[PDB]
């Protein structure tokens, strides 16, 4: 269906036995009553398109994923900078993508890397996926940057963003962001469950990036991780979280200092 | 107006495809077994 | 990949281009269309519509009375009565239709125009007056047996009250710029003047002094070409 | 069999002897809404003996020194019976209007009219004060004149910034009092909208000025009248609540 | 018909009963007499094109629609610059625009940005479209600028300017810069009506604009905004405005201080 | 020489299409309804 | 090779784009897809 | 997209260069031909 | 014909009343006898082209033909540099040209823009095009620099030159460099004419150019302008000048002092 | 080898277009109204 709906031409009853407002709601189903067994109505072609609300069309926005800071020192250096592959760092996405419970998606990750002050120096950064089981290099000359064996990106900082293709590599048939139990058998305290609803099926591995250079380059870098869905298929609606973040693998919420899903009003017989 | 055409070998790396307009909304509003009759009592 | 090259005219920004640009709401429906009247395709359906010329724009007059031709009973035999320029795009009474600012939006014009002029005095009061458009060469004519060697016409007050002049196509070349000014009388059009065929003649009890009122259009073979800008503004107050 | 024609709109009928063409807007015709423009799912009603008639305003005395009246057509009938009745307690509203302007005189009288329908007439302030809170604002009086009218401060600017020499590409008709004594045009439904409120949008406005002015030798009449009637033809009404006034 | 008009060759007449050239003003049409009718013409071909003054061919113009400042300052700082979406803040294309009642197009908004002193220097901006309803970003390190589900363009100076493509996104049918009416109910006052003649049906949000770094950036650059109009339809032609402009949303013009729409003259009976 | 050829799925963003030569001058010129003949005098 | 010409628009990053991208791994094979109840195609399903 | 690439002979102004360039004036129609006695086709016909 | 032309066999003639030498001059036609009727010739076949010799292949050279200076100042500047389009300001390209009486072409303008010591510095630059009666920009921040309904190209110093095509846009159906007349009536003087071979058929408008900035850019610029013909048709051929030029848009030559068209030899009975 | 391609709608932005060899000499070289025939006395 290209439009929403078309509108048949109603009249009016006078006749017992047909009572279609009088949908049952404790049956679980959803009231089927519609405006030609009411009021009367009229004839309207409807040519409202359906398109843009489809999961595609939905689902086709980048926004912010991941903040990779590289400092890349002289005296308190590290070289490189590891950024664990996780969607729960920021609420927008978060927000946008926990009202399903199974997903299975492609990705369009994009690298938008910065300067301090803000400056587009010709630097080529080397943008490394360590996959999860590959050792992570330590250091910016470790053995590990040769990139044999591991998909890598030569980029400079006056270039336009990287950006690349991932597909579906979940171990599992799809991605799911709630996971009602545990991640290995044993004995489980009850102090602290700190391994309750960890899905191992979710670690995409690593990301590390350096600057290819040989010395050094005083320069602190800041690279923004940009993750476009594509191709996406979702299961089991869930509804929309009321709740403010607090961790980035729990859903953990305070107790005390509840926020209501509607602001206050004056009387409850007050429409303003 | 071709946008269907990839560059690739693999095929996600292709961009949307053509639009699917299913929509069956009647496994969440009305998941019952007894096909409840629009002009009718729900309960007798 | 594909071995390409690079050409003059790269990196500019052309105002005047079709090019397809990137869309920011990909499948976006627009709000369905409704039938609405009076629907423009062209600028020549508005050209051909008659409007008022402004003839009396001298000085010593108000606004109102800025549109109207005085017409009296003169004494001597034949008298001149108003006198304007054809060129549409040319500071004068032309400046007051739409065919003049439309002329004034575009550069070059070309086809036939007409003037219609319109008797407003009373039912009582007849006259003749003659109408006559001269083609370009030497000043105004000075009497009416000069002026009546070009195309005119004789436009006597009856039942109907509105003659149609039409100026007709005599230029040399194809098109005419609408500048027509000091070095440029080259493209310029010619002078229409309204002379006293017979008289203003009015019976007693009855006032006499009437007013024409001068409207114009123009034709069918109205063709207009380059587009640039009008120079009826040329600053603005900051809004 | 052209200067004659007898006009006749439910239960009313205007004659007429010294008549030109009547006048056709913009060459449509004024019908019902139909079912692919359309966008209200409510059905509207449809009196067409009760609302679509000639309705006569009050007459306004043509002096010497006048210089014109305006009108809003959807917010003169506003009040007037059960056009105006039927309009306070409806929020939708689309109907085409029938006019005809009478003035007559003798034939030793001269003078002329320009009669014209404007769309979406905007009155504008009479100022050179560019401050917002000092910036003149025409009162509601003035945007809105009701079956009264306001009449004309710059009529050559036709108090909204664009001359009245151009005013001949709207519909229009002359009253030339040699020629005849009525204008008479028919104007569609005109909007970029389905249906609109009859009550804060008006669609266009009626606009009378006497270009030549009016003569006359010192023994004949002096009070010359300017009367107008309008029916409007094909109505419709949706969205029934209660009657508000303005 | 890709050319004008054909004249036919026409001859004299001798003969009562047919008056072409009395045509009467007071019907309210136009004089419908020929030049066959007329003085004797002669056939002439006419092959003069109608194509340029189509109305696609005449609103195909870009013209300066907005200029934007930006100060990014480091004591008296913003950071962002906002710009209304109007058209009536220039008297070029308003006038240009204003000579229909109602009209419906596409843009190809280009945004061409220079310096105080003007130069191009590699600093990357960032283009904003705030939809109307969508909140405003507030300060150059807003939570707004994520532009998730939200369009926005990322260029440099030194980058060709950009180019978008705007559709028709009016909730009615058509534009309308003439509303004769009221925005809502209520009572209206007599004094001060600043609400008369306002259409909700314009108000096409809000551009915003920044400077994609961290700190702060000492430059104050100046945006200017270039629409061109395209597959573009206008209905109830409107005379042209022959007063100047004084405000962008009000077509107020000076009571005194009249400007005539014809120069004056000599005398009435002289043609130069 | 082809211009009608759009690199996008959306249509608003093409260029201009083809033009169209309709030239309807008589709901202006002449918008009255008993049609006046070119060789009569308008009103009798 | 082929006489090319840049256009504005050259450079840019719009996030509501629809373009191919560079694979990362090539020749990949993804798992296997199941049946799950419950599956949504657009969000007016959940809105009746 | 279209992964082309550049060759030497790029960003020069050669003056014996048939090439398209962009038109200023979009559907324009020039004055019509007429006819000329007189017309040159080639330098041969002067040199004879 | 692809080839110039081949030569038939011939052979001696013993025999009286033809006479194919005594080709009469008085009668102004050319001499065709041929090497056939002449001194025994061979069978050649000649293949030599003839291409390079016509009209297209001869006009299609570029040239100067004017060049524009742009001080833009700080106390004595001007901001703009109009520069009115003819051919005749170098001789070289009007040399070429005006061995012809009417020309009909298309044009393809190219600018050659570079600084007083030579440097190509990332100045963005405006070139403006007036058509004739079209206002004129007065100032570096004038009002006419909109360029709505105007066409202008923006380019920079370290992009390649721009090159637009010009269509013919004469008002007569050909241009031409000899006007044996005046351009209006009225009496003409005795003293000094200098209005005579003024023809208005090619006054194409004037071109301006300017710096795009907000306060001022102290540097020197020299445009050059470079006109390729193309789609070229000449008519009436008219013999070459061989006096030097002294005038723009007069023919004026030296009186005294007069060039002859052929060198000085020692004696007439002497090759050498 | 193509170079008939244009890349507008405008005609007059094109390249060189295929070239005519018309070679007419005789309205310069013999501008005559008696043709003189090749083996006579132009004059008798
Ligand atoms: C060459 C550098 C490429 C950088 C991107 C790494 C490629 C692998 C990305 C896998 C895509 C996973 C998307 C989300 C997966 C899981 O749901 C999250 N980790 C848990 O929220
Ligand atoms: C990504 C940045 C895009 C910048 C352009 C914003 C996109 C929306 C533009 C809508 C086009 C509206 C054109 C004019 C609309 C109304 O008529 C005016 N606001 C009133 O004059
Ligand atoms: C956008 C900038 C374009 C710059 C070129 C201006 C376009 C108009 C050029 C018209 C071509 C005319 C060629 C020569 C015309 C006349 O013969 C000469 N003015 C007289 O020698």
């Amino acid at each position: 269906a290209e439009s929403a709906a078309n509108t048949t031409p109603s009249s009016h009853r006078l006749e017992t036995g047909r009572v279609p407002a009088l949908q049952a709601a404790e049956t679980g189903a959803t009231s089927n009553a519609t405006d030609e067994n009411m009021i009367e109505t009229r004839c309207v072609v409807n040519r409202n398109g359906v398109l843009e609300t489809t999961i595609n069309h939905f689902f086709s926005r980048s926004g912010l994923v991941g903040v990779v800071n590289l400092t890349d020192g002289g005296t308190d250096t590290t070289g490189y900078a590891t950024w664990d592959i996780d969607i729960m760092g920021f609420v927008q996405l978060r927000r946008k993508c926990e009202m399903f419970t199974y997903m299975r998606f492609n990705a369009e990750f994009t690298f938008v890397t910065t300067t301090k002050n803000g400056e587009a120096r010709p630097y080529m950064l080397q943008y490394m996926y360590v996959p999860p089981g590959a050792p992570k290099p330590t250091g910016r000359d470790a053995f590990q940057w040769q990139t044999a064996t591991n998909p890598s990106v030569f980029v400079k900082l006056t270039d336009p963003p990287a950006q690349v293709s991932v597909p579906f590599m979940s171990p599992a048939s799809a991605y799911q962001w709630f996971y009602d139990g545990y991640p290995t058998f044993g004995q489980h305290p009850e102090t602290s469950n700190t391994t309750y609803g960890l899905c191992p099926n979710n670690m995409m591995g690593t990301f590390a990036v350096r600057v290819v250079s040989r010395e050094a380059s005083q320069l602190k870098l800041q690279t923004r991780v940009y993750m476009k869905l594509k191709h996406v298929r979702a299961w089991v609606p869930r509804p929309i979280r009321s709740q403010p973040y607090l961790l980035k693998n729990f859903p953990n919420y305070d107790s005390s200092k509840i926020t209501n899903s509607a602001r206050d009003r004056s009387s409850i017989k007050q429409a303003n | 107006n071709f946008t269907n055409i990839n560059y690739y070998k693999d095929s996600y790396a292709a961009s949307a495809t053509r639009q699917d307009f299913t929509q069956d909304p009647k496994k969440f509003t009305q998941p019952v077994l007894d096909s409840i009759r629009e002009l009718s009592a729900p309960l007798n | 990949g594909i071995p390409a090259e690079l050409r003059p005219g790269t990196n500019q920004f052309l105002t005047t281009d079709d090019d397809t640009a990137a869309p920011i709401l990909p499948g976006f429906t627009p709000t369905p269309t409704i039938h609405i009247p009076g629907e423009v395709h062209s600028l020549l359906e508005l050209c051909r519509v008659e409007t008022i010329l402004e003839v009396n724009n001298t000085t010593e007059a108000t606004g109102l009375t800025r549109l109207l031709i005085p017409v009296s009973s003169q004494n001597k035999a034949d008298e001149l009565c108003a006198a304007f320029m054809v060129d549409p795009g040319r500071i004068g009474p032309w400046q007051s239709t739409l065919v003049g600012q439309i002329c004034r939006y575009y550069t070059q014009w070309s086809g036939s125009l007409k003037v219609t002029f319109m008797f407003t005095g009373s039912f009582m009061a007849t006259g003749k007056m003659l109408v006559a458009y001269s083609p370009p060469g030497s000043a105004q004519p000075a009497n009416r047996e000069t002026a009546m060697l070009g195309t005119h016409v004789i436009w006597d007050f009856g039942l109907q009250s509105s003659v149609s002049l039409v100026i007709p196509w005599i230029s040399n070349t194809h098109f005419r710029t609408a500048k027509t000014g000091g070095n440029y009388d080259y493209y310029t059009a010619g002078v229409v003047t309204l002379w006293y065929q017979t008289n203003y003649v009015v019976p007693p009890e009855t006032p006499g002094e009437a007013y024409i009122i001068a409207m114009g259009a123009a034709q069918d073979n109205f063709t207009l070409k380059i587009c640039k800008d009008t120079d009826e503004v040329t600053q603005q107050a900051v809004l | 069999s052209d200067r004659v024609a007898q006009l006749t709109v439910g239960n009313s009928s205007i004659t007429t002897q010294e008549a030109a063409n009547i006048v056709l807007a913009y060459g449509e015709w004024p019908e019902y809404c139909p079912d692919t423009d359309a966008t209200a799912v409510d059905k509207p009603t449809r009196p067409d003996v009760s609302v679509n008639r000639f309705y006569t305003l009050d007459s306004k005395m043509w002096q010497e020194n006048s210089t014109g009246w305006y009108w809003k057509f959807p917010d003169v009938l506003n009040k007037t019976g059960v056009f105006g009745q039927n309009a306070q307690f409806h929020y939708l509203y689309r109907s085409g209007f029938c006019l005809h302007v009478q003035c007559n005189a003798s034939k030793f009288h001269q003078g002329a009219l320009l009669v014209a329908v404007i769309p979406e007439f905007v009155i504008a302030g009479r100022g050179s004060n560019t401050k917002p809170n000092e910036a003149p604002h025409p009162g509601f009086t003035t945007t809105f004149p009701g079956t009264t009218g306001a009449t004309f401060h710059d009529p050559y600017v036709l108090d909204s910034g664009v001359p009245l020499s151009q005013a001949l590409i709207y519909p229009h008709q002359w009253i030339n009092l040699r020629t005849n004594n009525c204008a008479t045009v028919i104007v569609p439904y005109i909007n970029a909208v389905p249906f609109d409120s009859a009550i804060n949008h008006s669609n266009f406005g009626l606009i009378v000025i006497p270009v030549s002015p009016l003569k006359y030798s010192s023994g004949a009449t002096t009070a010359i009248p300017i009367t107008i009637t309008i029916a409007p033809l094909n109505s419709e009404f949706g969205g029934l609540r209660q009657a508000v006034s303005q």
